[PDB]
RNA sequence: GUCGAAUUUGGGUAUAGGGGCGAAAGACUAAUCGAACCAUCUAGUAGCUGGUUCCUGCCGAAGUUUCCCUCAGGAUAGCAG
RNA sequence: AAAUAUGUAAAAUGAAGAGCUUUUAGUGGGCCAUUUUUGGUAAGCAGAACUGGCGAUGCGGGAUGAACCGAACGUAGAGUUAAGGUGCCGGAAUACACGCUCAUCAGACACCACAAAAGGUGUUAG
RNA sequence: GUGAACAGCCUCUAGUUGAUAGAAUAAUGUAGAUAAGGGAAGUCGGCAAAAUAGAUCCGUAACUUCGGGAUAAGGAUUGGC
RNA sequence: GUGAUUUCGAUUAACGAGAUUCCCACUGUCCCUAUCUACUAUCUAGCGAAACCACAGCCAAGGGAACGGGCUUGGCAGAAUCAGCGGGGCCCUGUUGAGCUU
RNA sequence: GCAGUCAAGCGUUCAUAGCGACAUUGCUUUUUGAUUGAUGUCGGCUCUUCCUAUCAUACCGAAGCAGAAUUCGGUAAGCGUUGGAUUGUUCACCCACUAAUAGGGAAGCUGGACCGUCGUGAGACAGGUUAGUUUACCCUACUGAUGAAUGUUACCGCAAUAGUAAUUGAACUUAGUACGAGAGGAACAGUUCAUUCGGAUAAUUGGUUUUUGCGGCUGUCUGAUCAGGCAUUGCCGCGAAGCUACCAUCCGCUGGAUUAUGGCUGAACGCCUCUAAGUCAGAAUCCAUGCUAGAACGCGGUGAUUUCUUUGCUCCACACAAUAUAGAUGGAUACGAAUAAGGCGUCCUUGUGGCGUCGCUGAACCAUAGCAGGCUAGCAACGGUGCACUUGGCGGAAAGGCCUUGGGUGCUUGCUGGCGAAUUGCAAUGUCAUUUUGCGUGGGGAUAAAUCAUUUGUAUACGACUUAGAUGUACAACGGGGUAUUGUAAGCAGUAGAGUAGCCUUGUUGUUACGAUCUGCUGAGAUUAAGCCUUUGUUGUCUGAUUUGU
């Protein structure tokens, strides 16, 4: 069987990789980002309503 | 005298691991050091000042029984208790060391 | 016998697993952060409508153990940056918020109720008048770090603890350049980040726990407590606090929390944010866990699909649990003796 | 295993070492019975093991011919005085 | 007919102790090597005779050591050397000179020994 | 008292409460137990454990020196009122 | 001297802390372990031995002759300790017969 | 192997004085493809490590290798390499199972000899002597656990080094395609499972029960009921929590450099050549990534650092002591790169440029005169240099140093003068450096913790670990509510109950006493954290001891 190192398995898995699957990670993180924004967002709004 | 015996948090205090609790020889010592505090009073020494400035532990002859060899190991204590008390030289100069030291002199006021 | 990488069989060092490899940095992408502090909160099972083409059990429903994580939101503290030498890695310059809450100070304290409580009460005079100190320290790690790290610590007052001293730890930033790392940390001093702000449903986690202690076991020594680092954790499943209907899906209409009947056993009710990751985690349950983005971009088609969950368990795990609701056990017994 | 006897058991009595006793086992005969224990002759017999007590100076080997039919053992030559 | 290799008898070199007669002690195994010789094995080798080394023997050298190379020993000082060495360990030329070699585990040795009969489009000189 | 019973178990009269103590409860050890599915696949070797077990009624083979085998084997039953 | 008895040297019921091969039943013997109880194991107070003991006590290679803990060369090497465990400590000589010959 | 056959060559040169590499009759032997296992003192299991002379898995080379399957070979030890029978334990061998069931090195229980006798074409004696010494509480190895010292104490980190892990089979699709008269029949890319191994985990299922939690049973005892004691966990059913199981669940990766081999360019050698210089790909290999530990004599960042313990602690200055120095005695004086090449200067049409010049040692360059360096008078120049300050930058690899601004203050040997030195007696280091630790003065600064003891259980043999505790959304003990376990409490009542007896208003629900059991009150009652959850209640507590300083 082909081993976790193998050379040829590795070639076709960065391949498959570079494409769909990183295509989900970066999605992912834009929306997780946008998010984060909104939390810091949330908070600050929190701030200004004790100030006001 | 501390081969394979247990450790202890309580000898964190001396920055040891193996500490003990021996109540026979606390009992032991603590007469004798009342036996010296006494013996401080009568001869009209200050007790605030007193401290353990000697304590000697040796062997005693051994006693046996038999139920092979067994044994006590008896001890002599002594201790003496003291006060606290608050607190030419010449030099063989040679005749250059004395030239110099004086020259010295000289250059200086 | 055993896995010769696991050597020595020896205790932890610390009951907080260390995270020793954070995702590799790329720069492009938005400032997050890499890894995240919660407690392990028991386990329970939920129904799964799985769709994974090719398996026999494409379009047919499964049942999983899921471990429940109890996540509420992290206070960011500190920053400290990192330059490269010839030896590895070294911190440059420590930089802390004006505020530390008592939560974070006690972690500073071995007899907090003795103490004068004098912790950064010294460092809390930099910001006086100009802030040029913290504003010095800050442009130092712009100029020279090559590595950014937050300091974070848990909210443990908002778990069931009887721990009062919070947990603190680095966590890697990852995304943009250093000045704008260093930006969105002093722009985050004394403010909170929620899990749901770091990870999303479907992704795949990393598990850091000191595992459970077993004492002395026949070569004979010690036996569990030591730190591991399990990969490929599915989240099935982010939910909210403040969320009513935790336990709730689209398939199961009964308003209900993640909570199982009389609470989780030795760990008490999910009051926060938390996680739900499928199957086993190492430690036991209050055990303080980090969370880790995985270090590389899964491969795997489990790593894409989306959970689709059917229903979760919420009865007792402190017997043989028969009833979700306390509701729906009075309905089924009826009317007790004491109701009249 | 046997458990009413070819049984178990107390006390008394008999049998003593070139022996006794023995449904006979070189079994047992007062904590080694191919033959008890105690004292004496007796400090019994040496192939042999182990040990063998101060200093310095000077001289200094052999580790082998031969005959006793040969092997132990001995004698004479050789070396050192 | 120069003599490898022993005897007899008479010039060289050396020698202060020699001969005889009485006496006294310890000793009574061998191992290793050279040389010659006779008989042998696939190969080792075995039987003799001689002469050395060791035994009773320290010291320098061969990193180390039963049999290898130097040299035998009162206590010291100075000088010079043996065998062996002189990048560093480590005292002493990373001296001088002419050549050869590049090894995908060179070589720095027992060798006028075994793998050794050869193979090579490595290189040098004939 | 139970029970066939000088068994085991509990009690009355009488006697005793002696054994160095205290604190913890990891592995291991010793003693005593339980266990899904399988059922000797274990081992030189079913070693050890398990299973059986009282009493009443029915029923009982080969072989036999006619006395036995025999509680052969194999079934049913057992409380309280 | 043989060892019941009977029958035809064989055979024999009953019995056995005697020997051997299987069967049912049974099972933690095992697949394959897991758990519970008690005393220990542990620490403390008191009491308190012994075996053994040239000195010591980390490894690798070398040190011709059972051979290395000590020598040579390297690896190394950091107070003081607790526990578990066991890896080490054929020809020669006589007699006698038996073949050949003047 | 025997005899040969000639000889490639050799033999003191010598062909059959003599040798002799490499190559060629006959063998168990008869032809047409008939019938023709050893091992007894070794062997089992477990289990570690190593070799490669590789059985399988990975990658290649060749072969009528069409496809499929196979054969032979190359690199390769990363990873594995069965369950049972067998007419003596064993291996051969059988049944099967598997990807395969390779061969070896190192390597704790266990299933004798001699002496002596009558005799000898010839047996016996059972006479006598002699030996059988390796079956943890110490040292060390290994595996875990503490720990003094580096001012104290606390938190967050780095990473030298050491270890290291994944494995094999299948299925879908590619496909009934390529290939083939047919019979048959692949693979890459894309998917999905399982095997072995490892690390965890306890939601669920199963096992386990001193939860002696609930219930039941026997015997005895407490007068009976109630409630209990004893039977060495009395026995039985269920049983939470905990522990735990291939008897349960989850997780176990990706970059460089290479081997064999296939090449590119290309000499040697005017052809040619994958090799010589150079260079492209390429194995389960190597090193990294990742994972575990973290040097207790490796390192960093950060927080707080004691008031009278009779001014304790700390940073500056002078003022004296003590300390001990792997070794001051003018200056560690900064490009980078190449070496079959460079440095410096200059110029242009600005570069792989033109011209000039340098090396051939640091033998240099800078410093360098003065009581171990005194006190004074001028000249020339406005330079050189030190000290205490100040301006503006720059340096994070271990920056801790480099450069610059301004004023003040000294010196100046760039030049000319004037006084002093002696006596250390003809040499004696003849004392001039810098580490640390104390004591005294005057100049400032800041006002903590840790440990024991108590407490928790995410920990635990002991240590160690982890929580909490001076007035609070504090902690504790009770109580309350949930959540679970068991299985319907005690008491009372009934016209339910096999019947038996007593009465008499001899029945067609006449009557009374006893009566196992049944029914209702009653999913009741009991238990529920000891390592369950929660709390507007009640009551209480909030403190002793020790030590640490640059």
């Amino acid at each position: 069987a082909k081993s976790l190192r193998a050379s040829s398995h590795l070639n076709a898995k960065s391949v498959k990789r570079r494409g769909v699957f990183q295509k989900a990670v970066d999605a992912r993180e834009q929306r997780i980002s946008d998010k984060l924004k909104e939390d810091l967002l949330k908070q600050k709004l929190e701030d200004l309503k004790k100030k006001e | 005298f501390n081969s394979s015996i247990g450790r202890t948090a309580q000898g964190k205090e001396f920055g040891v691991t193996k500490a003990r609790w021996p109540a026979k020889s606390v009992k032991f010592v603590q007469g004798l050091l009342q036996n010296a505090a006494a013996n401080a009073e009568a001869k009209g020494l200050d007790a605030t000042k007193l401290y353990v400035s000697h304590i000697q532990v040796n062997q005693a002859p051994k006693q046996r029984r038999r139920t092979n060899k067994y044994e006590s190991s008896p001890s002599h204590i002594e201790l003496v208790v003291t006060e606290k008390e608050e607190a030419k030289k010449v030099v063989r100069l040679t005749s250059r060391q004395r030239g110099r030291i004086a020259a010295q002199k000289r250059i200086a006021a | 016998h055993g896995h010769l990488g696991f050597l020595p069989r020896k205790r932890a060092a610390s009951i907080r697993a260390r995270v020793k490899a954070f995702p590799k940095d790329d720069r492009s992408k938005p400032v997050a952060l890499t890894s995240f502090l919660g407690y392990k909160a028991g386990m329970t099972t939920i129904v799964r409508d799985l769709d994974r083409p090719g398996s026999k059990f494409h379009k047919r429903e499964v049942v999983e153990a899921v471990t429940v994580v109890d996540t509420p939101p992290v206070v960011v503290v500190g920053v400290v940056g990192y330059v490269e030498t010839p030896r590895g890695l070294r911190s440059l310059t420590t930089v802390w918020a004006e505020h530390l809450s008592d939560e974070v100070k006690r972690r500073f304290y071995k007899n907090w109720y003795k103490s004068k409580k004098k912790a950064f009460t010294k460092y809390s005079a930099k910001y006086a008048q100009d802030g040029a100190g913290i504003e010095r320290e800050l442009a130092r790690i712009k100029k020279y770090a090559s590595v950014v790290r937050v300091l974070v610590h848990t909210q443990i007052r908002k778990t069931p603890l009887a721990q009062k001293k919070a947990h603190l730890a680095e966590i890697q930033l990852n995304g943009g350049s250093i000045s704008e790392k260093v930006d969105w940390a002093r722009e985050h001093f004394e403010k909170t980040v929620a899990v749901d702000s770091v990870f999303e449903q479907n992704e795949m986690i990393d598990a850091i726990a000191v595992t459970k202690g077993h004492g002395f076991e026949g070569r004979a020594g010690q036996r569990g407590y030591h730190s591991r680092t399990s990969i490929n954790h599915k989240i099935y499943r982010v939910g909210k606090g403040d969320d009513e209907a935790n336990g709730a899906t689209s398939f199961d209409r009964t308003k209900k929390t993640i909570t199982p009947m009389g609470g989780f056993v030795h760990y008490g009710e999910i009051k926060n944010d938390f996680i739900m990751v499928k199957g086993c985690i190492p430690g036991n349950r209050k055990r303080i866990v980090t969370l880790r983005k995985s270090l590389y971009t899964n491969t795997s088609r489990k790593a894409l699909e989306e959970v689709s969950l059917k229903w979760i368990d919420t009865a007792s795990k402190f017997g043989k649990g028969r009833f979700q609701t306390p509701a729906e056990k009075h309905a089924f017994m009826g009317t007790l003796k004491k109701d009249l």
